[PDB]
């Protein structure tokens, strides 16, 4: 807390309830519970359980619930930590709010006995800050590839850690979201293609270095200096046990691409990014110059 | 030697002169056997020996010029096995023919006492079966590369060694194209076939086979380095005619001939067959690709900005 001096003053305070987010099993913890709080909320909707029963609990009828559906129920939701999707035996959850609301779990933007608002098509429900689209390749494969928002995307690339920091510093962090983005929104043709122009812009000896995202979900796979190809063939492909053939694709030109009207309309395939993505070979340049004498490859031209 | 009954005979002979082309020493000798009758065309031209001194030899008169002269002399030609160019004193040397005659040497393709027709530009001179141009690249510094014909070239790569599997072929395929991309690279014609045999072979496959027989063979393109990466090395890092080693980042900054040069070499530089095939390329690389298989291939063709 700034102190009245010029400097700044450490308070030391407690408190009993809360979660702590950095403990060692935050992530375990929040999920266990949310999982609880949501097979409550199942339960309600259900007829399960009334707003009588936070008075009188006719526990009885949730242990039989749980004795013949827990394991059922545990099947129709993904929990990470905070984050849920549930799929309920029927719309009742969107009016399931007692209990929900008298846990505290206030649901955000939202009035708080409104009713939930739910989603009838599986590629348009959020999680982990994605959506999820169902794609075919031309060799009739498909695959389901995560999706997020372009601008949110490159504004959390463009910001950095802080001054004091390198040029090499720098152009290594900008390896690692680039790479990043070509195993996960290679997808998006302008990320495929801003992806390509970083790695051209950065040696190839230089490993990427920092945090991409926070995600427990994220890979890691793209701090690398392994061919990226090469790595997206194991991640979709060769470990991928949703992939029953294993045939290795052998050229980004034949990993495909969101149909063009999503690709828009998921924030600039315009015509500005007309003028950027002609150009750009210009930037690859201007950044290699400043970098210097190093070993760089051309990952761009490998794109027509 | 094919005997009379349907199979082979296996002859003995024997004889005195003339020299086995594979000895260990061949090119050694022929070299200092070469050197020396080139010096003695020398003699002649300059007035040192005449044809009297075939017969009674003014030999004190042969020892002064080397005393005085030899050291300068041998700084004027380069001479490989019997391959020499040589800068005489003055073109005296072309009707010096006794003592070449004498010793058999005898000239290729012109009259036994025909004189020898000579060259004032070096850019004209062949040696060691090829020419060499002068290049100044885009950043100034200049090149002398190695220069044959285009056909010449590919058709040695056209001759395989049977039983000879599509990946053993494949692998001397890339031999071929490596070694262009070091010498041949101002060839447009010849960076293209290399630059699409190499991305139609597998990353890793080590090429093999005999690609030149000159000993001044590099085999430097035998690696599985990167192409470029050899280039710099040779052409660059390791060249001593290079002073300033800055390194070429790509293959768009490597120079080429003149077209004028590239089509005079037979090149197919123009005509709509080279167009087409230019264009029509990578369906053959493809081709290569699906012939051998689950491989890793990567793409050398499209870093001509293509
Ligand atoms: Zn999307
Ligand atoms: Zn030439």
């Amino acid at each position: 807390r700034p102190s009245r001096d010029g400097g700044c003053v450490m308070d030391v305070i407690t408190r009993r309830d809360q979660r702590g987010s950095g403990q060692v099993v935050t992530y375990a913890l929040n999920t266990l519970t949310n999982i609880k709080v949501q097979l409550i909320r199942m339960m309600e909707g259900e007829g399960v359980i009334e707003a009588s029963d936070a008075h009188n609990p006719r526990l009885l009828r949730v242990e039989r619930w749980l004795r013949d559906h827990g394991e059922e129920r545990l099947g129709r939701m993904l929990v990470s930590g905070d984050d849920c999707v549930v799929r309920p035996v029927d719309d009742r959850f969107s009016r399931a709010l007692y209990f929900l609301n008298d846990m505290a779990k206030t649901r955000k933007d939202i009035g708080e006995w409104e009713h939930s608002v739910g989603f009838s098509n599986w590629e348009e429900v959020p999680f982990c800050s994605h959506h999820f689209h169902e794609l075919v390749m031309k060799d009739g494969r498909a695959l389901i590839v995560p999706c997020r928002d372009q601008d949110e995307l490159v504004g959390r690339a463009r910001v950095s850690p802080g001054c004091g920091w390198s040029v090499r510093e720098t152009a290594c962090l900008s390896k690692a979201y680039g790479q990043m983005w070509l195993l996960s929104y290679f997808h998006r043709r302008d990320l495929r293609t801003l992806g390509l122009a970083i790695c051209s812009a950065v040696p190839i000896d230089w490993v990427p270095t920092g945090r991409t995202t926070w995600s427990i979900h994220a890979s890691g796979a793209w701090m690398t200096t392994e061919d990226m190809l090469d790595v997206w063939n194991r991640v979709w492909i060769l470990d991928n046990p949703f992939m029953h053939s294993k045939e290795k694709i052998v050229e980004w030109r034949d990993v495909p691409y969101l149909p063009k009207s999503h690709d828009m309309l998921c924030s600039l395939v315009r015509k500005e990014r007309a003028e950027w993505a002609k150009n750009i070979w210009g930037a690859v340049e201007k950044v290699r110059k400043m970098i210097g004498q190093e070993k760089f490859k051309d990952y761009l031209s490998c794109m027509d | 030697r094919p005997s009379r009954d349907g199979g082979c005979v296996m002859d003995v002979i024997t004889r005195r002169d003339q020299r086995g082309s594979g000895q260990v020493v061949t090119y050694a000798l022929n070299t200092l056997t070469n050197i020396k009758v080139q010096l003695i065309r020398m003699m002649e031209g300059e007035g040192v020996i005449e044809a009297s001194d075939a017969h009674n030899p003014r030999l004190l008169r042969v020892e002064r010029w080397l005393r005085d002269h030899g050291e300068e002399r041998l700084g004027r030609m380069l001479v490989s096995g019997d391959d020499c160019v040589v800068r005489p004193v003055d073109d005296r040397f072309s009707r010096a023919l006794y003592f070449l005659n004498d010793m058999a040497k005898t000239r290729k393709d012109i009259g036994e006492w025909e004189h020898s027709v000579g060259f004032s530009n070096w850019e004209e001179v062949p040696f060691c079966s090829h020419h060499f141009h002068e290049l100044v690249m885009k950043d100034g510094r200049a090149l002398i590369v190695p220069c044959r014909d285009q056909d010449e070239l590919v058709g040695r790569a056209r001759v395989s060694p049977c039983g000879w599997s599509v990946r053993e072929t494949a692998c001397l395929s890339k031999a071929y194209g490596q070694m262009w991309l070091l010498s041949y690279f101002h060839r447009r014609d010849l960076r293209t076939l290399g630059l699409a045999i190499c991305s139609a072979v597998p990353i890793d496959w080590v090429p093999t086979g005999r690609t030149t027989w000159s000993i001044h063979a590099s085999g430097a393109w035998m690696t599985t380095e990167d192409m470029l990466d050899v280039w710099n090395r040779v052409w660059i890092l390791d060249n001593p005619f290079m002073h300033s080693k800055e390194k070429i980042v790509e293959w768009r900054d490597v120079p080429y001939l003149p077209k004028s040069h590239d089509m005079l070499c037979s090149s197919l530089v123009g005509r709509k067959e080279r167009a087409e095939w230019a264009k029509n390329i990578w369906g053959a690389v493809e081709k290569v690709r699906k012939m051998i298989g689950q491989e890793k291939f990567k793409d050398y063709l499209s870093c001509m900005d293509r």
